[PDB]
C-alpha cells in the first residue's frame, strides 16, 4: 500500500515501481486521482519487461477525467461493496484500537454505529437524503476527537448529551449539507442514537446497555464485542435498521426498475 | 547570402536613445537574428550563438540597468563591503564595455547573474530578519532599504507592509505611535531612539514588539480599571479600541461565569442595559473617531446583551450550559509570566491563543447566530491543525466572516481577493509570507483560478497543511527550506458550479461548510439599533420583508440586486439624510427612494411605489438652480426629466461612480450636462467635463503599453488625465469639480483594469507599478446603451441609474432645436411666430403617429 499526494509520495511511488520493475511486487496506488497533473505527465511518460510485475490503480467514477489513452493500455475493473451495516461496523471497530475510562470507548462505539447508519442512508439517493453525500473516516476521526475532548473536561456522570448531539448534527456531520431536510433528518438520527437513555434501541433487535460504575476497559471491550457478535441482520435491514418506510424502499426499487427498463428499451431502438 | 551575413556581422553598432549617459541601445533584433541564423559553417554557427548571447546581454542589461540607474547607482545603504566592491567592479567593467570578447560577455552574464542573486538573497536576509518585508516586491523593498535616513517613505507603504496601519506619527525623529484607518492613534509604551546608523529590521522589530507590549499593558490597565468599577464611558475616550474590547470581553466572561455558577441574570442584564443606554447617550454627541469607537463597542455590547437575554430564558441548567458553551468566550492566564499569551479564547471547549496584532478600528460584523456557528466550525477545524473552508452562493458573508474571526482572535488576515489578473509569483510569495509570519491567508473566490494555477496552489496548500499536521518546523516550499511558525493557518472560500469543488487531496484535509442564508433580520435590527432609530425591530422587519417581496415581484433583470450588500449600503447611506430629516420611517423611505428607485424600469417602478405605499407610510434651492441652468441652456422641464435629474443629483451626492443606461435619444447626456451646470451655479465650484469613448480607444491607448524592447512607458489618455489632475499645477482642481464620462459600451476587458477604480481603494493598477490616488472630487461617470455584457460584480460596487422612457416630449425637442438654430444664426420675431404657428402639435402628433 502506497498513497500518492505530496512530492515525497510521488518519489516513494517512483521508487516502489522501480523496485517492482527490478525484482517484482504487487503495488496499489491508492487514490491516484488526487495528483491528476502528475499522473498525466508521469504515467504517460512511463507507459505511452521484468517478469512477475503487478501494479494496480485506484480512481473514482465521480472524479476528474482520466486520460483516454491511459485507460486503453490497461485492464479496467470496478467494484461495488455490500452495504452491510453489520460488516462496516465490524470493519470500523477493528480499524480502531480503544483514552479516558469506559465512557470514552462507549461513546466511540455509539459513534461507530451512528457513522454506519449515516453511511447506509447515504446510498439511497431519493429517500434517505436529497443528494449524493460523501462521508468518510476523517469525519469519524473529528467526531471521536471532539467526543474525547468533551469527556476529558467534565468526567462526571451527567454527560452533556444535548451539546455533543447538536455539535455532531450541525458542525461535524452537518458541514456538507446545504439544504434543510438533510439537516433535519441528521438531527433526528442524532436524537435517536446519542440519547444515552437507560437502554438504547438503535434497532428492534439488539439493545446496548450503558456501562456501570466499576467496569474496566478490557472486559468492557469484551462485552461490547460479545453484544456485537450476537446481532443478526434481517432481510428488511435497508428499511428497519435506518427508520425508513416500506413504501419508501418500494419506491426506490420501482424507480430502479423503471430506469433499468427504460435504458433497455432505449437500447432496443438501435 | 554569405556576403550579406558577413556584412551584417561586421556592421555591429548601437544607437543613442537612452537618457543621460546610460547605455547605447541596439534595436531591430529579429532581422539580425535571422541573418545570424565545414569550418566556415561552424564559425557561422558560433557567430549566430554569439548573436543570440548578445541579444540576451542586451535584454538582461536593460532589465538590470533600469533599476541600477534608478536606485543602485545613486544609493548606498541598499548595498551596505563585498557588495560594494562587486557593484563597483561590474559597474566599471560594463561601462567600459558599453563605451567600446565572447568570454568577456559570458563573464558579464555571470557577473550580472551573481549580482542579481546577491541582491535577491540580500532581500531574503531582509525577509528572514523581518518576514513582514516579504509582502513587498523587489523594487519596492529596495526603495524601503534606500529610504533608511529619510524615515518617511514607509508611511505610504505602511498599509501594504502590515495591512492595518496607514501612517506613522513622528517626534524629533523618534517614534511615538502609528495611525489607524480612521485616524485612531496607537501610542507606544515607550518611545524608541532612532540612531543615525540603523537598519530597518531592528527598529521595525522593536516597533511591532512595542506594539504588542503596548496593547498588552493597555489591556492590563483597562482590566484593572474595569475591576475597580470604572464606568465604560470615561474609558472609551482614554485607551485604544483593541484593549477596551479585550478588557470588556474578559470582564463580561468572568462576571457571567460568576453569575452562572448560580441561577440569576436580571442584575447583570439591567446593568448592561444601563451601560448600553449611557454608551448611546455618549455616542450622540462625540466626534467621528469616537463615534466609530462607540459604534464598535455598542455592537459588541449588543452581542453581550443578546447572549445574556438568551441565557435568561433557559428552562434548565443544561440548556444554559449548552447555550453558553456555543458562544465565543474570552479567558485569561494569570499564572504564566510571559507577556505574549496571557489571554486566550474558547469556543465549545477549545483553546486558541491571542496574537497581540493591531486590527485598527474596522467595521464589526453584526453578531448573528450563523456567524457564531461559523466561528465554531473554524475553531473546531483549527483545533485539529486543519484548515477551514466555505462554499455556497455568492454574496453570503464568507470573506467578511473570515475577517471578523481574524479581528476577534487578533490578527490581520491577508485577504487574497484573487481573479484572472493574479499570477503564480504573488500568490506563492504571499503564501510563504503568511506561513512565516503566522498570519492567516484567506482565499476569496478560489474557483476563479485557471486550471494549472489552481492545481499548483492546491499542491502548495496541501503541502503546507501536511507540514502543519505533523508539526515539523521546516517544510520544503518554493525550492527552499522555509521555516513554519506553529501558529500559521490557511483558509479557503468557494463558489462551485458557476467551476468545481475542492480537489480530492484538499478534500482529504479540509472541512466543508455552507452559510447560504445570512440572517438579515438580526443584522438589520442591530444596525438600526446602533443607528439610533426609535423603532429598530419594526423598521428592520419592514425593510427586510419589503426587499424580499420586491425581489419576488420584480422583473428578472440582470442588473437587479436586492441581497444584503444593498441593504448595508442603504443603512450606511441613511445617516447623512438622517442628520437633516431626523430619525424615523420617513428618512429610510427617502433613502429607499434615493438608492433603489432609480434602478427600476416602469412596471417595476409602479410595483415599487405600490408596495412602498402598502407596507411603509409614504430642497427648493437646488431645484430652482437646476431650472435656471436648464432655462439658460435652452431646455424644458418636463416632470419626468426634472424627476430623473433629481434622483441623479441625490445619487451623485453620496456615491462617486455613477452609470447611466438607456436607448438612443433618451436624454442622458443632457441630464448629466444640466446637472453639472446646476452644480457649478449652486456650489460655486468650477466644473470641467471630459468626454471619452472607451471603445474607439484601444487599451494600449486608453492606459498605455510597456515597450517589450525599447523599455519605455507611454501614458494613456485616461492616465494622462489622472496625472494632470493629480499634479494640479494651476490649483483649479482644489476648488473645481472634475467629471470624466465614458460615452461607450461596457467591455469587460476594458473594465478589469477599471476594477481598482470601481473599488473603494481609489487607486489605479498598472503594469508599471506606480500608484496615484483618486481624489473624492474625482467623479467617474458612464454613458452606455445596454447591460448585456457586464458582470454582476460591477453593477453592485457602483451605482446604476435607469432611463425608462423619453425624458421630454416632441415639442420640447422642436423648441430646443429652434433655439439652438436661432443662436447659430423685426423680421426675426415674425419669422419665429410663423414658424411656431406652422408647428401645430394637434396635426403634428397625428402625422407622427401616422408615420
Ligand atoms: N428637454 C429637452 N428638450 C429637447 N431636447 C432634449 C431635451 N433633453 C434632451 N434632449 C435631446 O437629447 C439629445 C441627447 O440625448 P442622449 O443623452 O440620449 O444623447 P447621446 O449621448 O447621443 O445618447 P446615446 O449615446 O445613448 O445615443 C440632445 O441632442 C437633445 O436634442
Ligand atoms: N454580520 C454580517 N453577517 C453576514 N454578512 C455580512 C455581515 N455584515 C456585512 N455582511 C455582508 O456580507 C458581504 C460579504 O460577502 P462575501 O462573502 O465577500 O461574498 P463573495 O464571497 O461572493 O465575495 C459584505 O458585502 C457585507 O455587506
Amino acid at each position: 500500500i502506497i498513497p500518492l499526494g505530496s512530492i515525497e509520495n510521488l518519489n516513494y511511488a517512483q521508487e516502489e515501481i522501480s523496485k517492482s520493475k527490478i525484482e517484482g511486487g504487487w503495488i496499489l496506488l491508492q487514490n491516484i486521482q488526487m495528483s491528476l497533473s502528475w499522473v498525466k505527465t508521469y504515467l504517460h511518460k512511463h507507459v505511452e519487461e521484468h517478469e512477475k510485475f503487478k501494479m494496480f490503480m485506484t480512481c473514482h467514477l465521480t472524479g476528474d477525467k482520466l486520460p483516454a489513452p491511459l485507460l486503453q493500455r490497461t485492464d479496467r475493473v470496478v467494484y461495488e461493496d455490500i452495504p452491510g451495516i453489520l460488516d462496516t461496523v465490524k470493519d470500523l471497530w477493528g480499524s480502531q484500537f480503544f483514552i479516558s475510562g469506559v465512557w470514552s470507548v462507549y461513546c466511540t462505539f455509539l459513534l461507530s454505529w451512528f457513522h454506519a447508519l449515516i453511511t447506509a442512508r447515504t446510498r439511497l439517493v431519493p429517500h434517505g437524503f436529497s443528494k449524493k453525500y460523501y462521508f468518510n473516516d476523517c469525519d469519524f476521526q473529528f467526531a471521536s476527537v471532539y467526543l474525547e475532548n468533551v469527556l476529558a473536561t467534565n468526567s462526571t456522570n451527567n454527560i452533556p448529551w444535548a451539546q455533543v448531539r447538536d455539535h455532531i448534527a450541525t458542525i461535524v456531520y452537518g458541514g456538507k449539507i446545504d439544504e434543510e431536510k438533510d439537516l433535519e433528518v441528521v438531527a433526528k438520527l442524532c436524537a435517536h442514537v446519542f440519547c444515552g437513555s437507560d437502554n438504547l434501541q438503535i434497532v428492534p433487535g439488539v439493545r446496548i446497555p450503558q456501562p456501570l460504575l466499576q467496569q474496566s476497559e478490557e472486559e468492557e471491550r469484551a462485552r461490547l464485542t460479545a453484544i456485537l457478535s450476537n446481532t443478526i441482520e434481517p432481510a428488511d435491514s435497508l428499511s428497519s435498521w435506518l427508520q425508513l418506510p416500506r413504501e419508501s424502499i418500494l419506491d426506490y426499487e420501482r424507480l430502479q426498475a423503471k430506469e433499468v427498463a427504460s435504458s433497455t428499451e432505449q437500447l432496443l431502438q438501435e | 547570402s554569405l556576403n550579406r551575413i558577413k556584412k551584417f556581422w561586421k556592421e555591429a553598432q548601437y544607437e543613442v536613445i537612452e537618457h543621460s549617459s546610460g547605455l547605447k541601445l541596439v534595436r531591430e533584433w529579429d532581422v539580425l537574428e535571422q541573418a545570424c541564423k565545414e569550418q566556415d559553417c561552424l564559425d557561422l554557427e558560433s557567430k549566430l550563438t554569439k548573436l543570440s548571447e548578445i541579444q540576451v546581454n542586451w535584454v538582461e542589461v536593460q532589465f538590470y540597468w533600469l533599476d541600477l540607474y534608478g536606485i543602485l547607482g545613486e544609493n548606498l545603504d541598499i548595498q551596505n563591503t563585498s557588495k560594494f566592491k562587486s557593484l563597483t567592479s561590474e559597474y566599471k567593467m560594463i561601462t567600459t564595455r558599453a563605451f567600446q570578447f565572447d568570454t568577456t560577455l559570458k563573464l558579464t552574464i555571470d557577473s550580472l547573474k551573481m549580482i542579481k542573486s546577491s541582491l535577491s538573497t540580500f532581500l531574503e536576509r531582509q525577509r528572514r530578519q523581518f518576514p513582514r518585508f516579504y509582502f513587498l516586491g523587489n523594487d519596492d523593498l529596495l526603495k524601503i532599504i534606500g529610504s533608511g535616513k529619510h524615515h518617511d517613505q514607509v508611511s505610504k507603504f505602511m498599509k501594504k507592509m502590515f495591512g492595518s496601519i496607514e501612517s506613522i506619527i513622528f517626534f524629533e525623529d523618534s517614534i511615538t505611535g502609528v495611525r489607524s484607518v480612521e485616524g485612531e492613534v496607537l501610542n507606544l509604551n515607550e518611545k524608541i531612539e532612532l540612531k543615525d546608523s540603523i537598519q530597518a529590521q531592528e527598529w521595525l522589530n522593536i516597533l511591532d514588539t512595542e506594539i504588542k507590549l503596548s496593547v498588552f499593558t493597555q489591556f492590563r490597565d483597562c482590566l484593572g480599571q474595569l475591576k475597580d468599577g470604572t464606568d465604560i464611558e470615561v474609558v472609551v475616550s482614554k485607551y485604544i479600541f483593541q484593549a477596551i474590547l479585550l478588557s470588556a470581553q474578559v470582564m463580561w466572561t468572568e462576571l457571567v461565569e460568576k453569575c452562572l455558577q448560580t441561577n440569576e441574570f436580571s442584575k447583570y442584564w439591567k446593568e448592561v442595559d444601563m451601560k448600553i443606554k449611557g454608551l448611546l447617550d455618549k455616542l450622540n454627541k462625540s466626534s467621528d473617531n469616537v463615534k466609530k469607537k462607540i459604534e464598535a463597542l455598542l455592537v459588541e455590547y449588543l452581542h453581550f446583551n443578546n447572549v445574556i437575554g438568551q441565557l435568561k430564558n433557559c428552562s434548565t441548567k443544561e440548556e444554559a450550559r449548552l447555550l453558553w458553551a456555543k458562544v465565543q468566550k474570552f479567558y485569561q492566564k494569570n499564572d504564566t509570566l510571559d507577556d505574549l499569551n496571557s489571554v486566550f479564547i474558547s469556543q465549545s471547549g477549545y483553546l486558541l491563543q491571542y496574537k497581540f496584532e493591531y486590527i485598527g478600528i474596522p467595521e464589526r460584523l453584526i453578531y448573528t447566530p450563523l456567524l457564531l456557528v461559523g466561528f465554531a466550525t473554524l475553531t473546531d477545524s483549527l483545533h485539529q491543525k486543519y484548515g477551514g473552508c466555505f462554499f455556497g452562493p455568492a454574496g453570503t458573508g464568507k470573506t467578511e466572516t473570515v475577517k471578523a474571526f481574524g479581528q476577534n482572535l487578533g490578527r490581520v488576515v491577508v485577504v487574497f481577493n484573487c481573479d484572472d489578473s493574479f499570477d503564480y509569483q504573488v500568490l506563492s510569495r504571499l503564501l510563504v509570507g503568511i506561513t512565516q509570519i503566522g498570519a492567516w491567508g484567506c482565499f476569496d473566490e478560489f474557483n476563479r483560478l485557471d486550471e494549472k494555477v489552481l492545481s499548483a496552489v492546491s499542491a502548495n496548500i496541501q503541502q503546507i497543511q501536511n507540514g502543519l499536521q505533523v508539526g515539523k518546523s521546516h517544510i520544503t516550499l518554493l525550492e527552499e527550506e522555509t521555516p513554519l511558525s506553529p501558529h500559521t493557518a490557511v483558509f479557503i472560500t468557494l463558489n462551485p458550479g458557476y467551476r468545481s469543488e475542492l480537489p480530492e487531496n484538499l478534500k482529504k484535509s479540509f472541512r466543508e461548510f455552507s452559510m447560504k442564508s445570512p440572517q438579515s433580520g438580526t443584522i438589520a435590527e442591530m444596525i438600526l439599533q446602533i443607528m439610533g432609530f426609535e423603532d429598530s425591530k419594526s423598521l428592520a422587519s419592514k425593510i427586510v420583508h419589503f426587499l424580499e417581496l420586491l425581489s419576488s415581484k420584480c422583473s428578472s433583470m440582470n442588473h437587479y440586486h436586492f441581497g444584503l450588500r444593498t441593504l448595508k449600503g442603504v443603512l450606511r447611506n441613511c445617516s447623512p439624510l438622517v442628520s437633516e430629516f431626523g430619525e424615523g420611517e420617513k428618512t429610510v423611505v427617502e433613502s429607499l427612494k434615493r438608492v433603489i428607485l432609480p434602478s427600476l424600469g416602469d412596471t417595476d417602478e409602479l410595483v415599487f411605489k405600490d408596495e412602498l405605499s402598502k407596507i411603509f407610510d409614504s430642497s427648493k434651492a437646488i431645484v430652482q438652480c437646476l431650472k435656471d441652468a436648464g432655462q439658460r441652456s435652452g431646455f424644458s422641464m418636463s416632470e419626468e426629466f426634472l424627476k430623473k435629474c433629481m434622483q441623479f443629483y441625490y445619487m451623485q451626492k453620496t456615491q462617486q461612480a455613477l452609470i447611466l443606461v438607456g436607448k438612443a435619444g433618451c436624454g442622458k447626456t443632457a441630464t448629466w450636462k444640466t446637472v453639472i451646470d446646476a452644480m457649478a451655479i449652486f456650489d460655486g465650484h468650477a466644473n470641467v467635463v471630459y468626454v471619452i469613448d472607451t471603445k474607439v480607444l484601444t487599451k494600449e491607448s486608453l492606459y498605455g503599453s510597456m515597450l517589450k524592447a525599447t523599455l519605455e512607458w507611454r501614458d494613456g489618455l485616461f492616465t494622462s488625465i489622472l496625472r494632470r489632475v493629480n499634479d494640479d499645477i494651476t490649483g483649479t482642481f482644489k476648488n473645481s469639480r472634475i467629471w470624466v464620462v465614458f460615452d461607450s459600451d461596457l467591455d469587460p476587458e476594458y473594465v478589469e483594469a477599471m476594477n481598482s477604480v470601481l473599488d473603494d481603494n481609489k487607486i489605479l493598477t498598472l503594469p508599471n507599478g506606480e500608484r496615484l490616488p483618486i481624489p473624492p472630487n474625482f467623479r467617474i461617470l458612464f454613458e452606455t446603451d445596454n447591460l448585456d455584457h457586464t458582470t454582476p460584480a460591477t453593477i453592485t460596487r457602483c451605482g446604476l441609474l435607469w432611463f425608462s422612457t423619453d425624458v421630454c416630449s416632441i415639442s420640447s425637442k422642436i423648441d430646443h432645436l429652434l433655439n439652438k438654430s436661432y443662436e447659430a444664426l423685426f423680421e426675426l420675431d415674425k419669422l419665429k411666430d410663423l414658424i411656431s404657428d406652422s408647428f401645430d402639435m394637434a396635426s403634428l402628433t397625428n402625422i407622427f403617429t401616422c408615420s
